[PDB]
């Protein structure tokens, strides 16, 4: 019914880390079109006094992935990772921009 | 450089 307000488009990497930092919760995330690789995804994710960012991993099939779960849309990936941390370093949540 | 692909 609502647009996802987790989508920035083309943004450099430099302007999610910009606007991630003002964030007051951990978890506070965005997808961006990645700068490294055209036509690919970046997940930026603000952890502490960091932003964190993810690869959006692509296979064969057309599945998103990050690390070994595979899923049919990005959309899907997000919202698994609101439950599941999305980062096997430390214990990551995402929680919408605010 | 990538938390998931260092």
């Amino acid at each position: 019914m609502k647009p996802h307000p987790w989508f920035f488009g083309k943004i450099p990497r430099a302007k999610a880390e910009e606007m991630l930092s003002k964030q007051r919760h951990d978890g506070a995330f965005l997808i961006r079109e990645s700068e490294s690789a055209p036509g690919d995804f970046s997940l930026s994710v603000k952890f502490g006094n960091d932003v964190q960012h993810f690869k959006v991993l692509r296979d064969g099939a057309g599945k998103y992935f990050l690390w070994v779960v595979k899923f049919n849309s990005l959309n899907e990936l997000v919202d698994y990772h609101r439950s599941t941390s999305v980062s096997r370093n430390q214990q990551i949540f995402l929680r919408d921009i605010e | 450089k990538y938390v998931n692909v260092p």
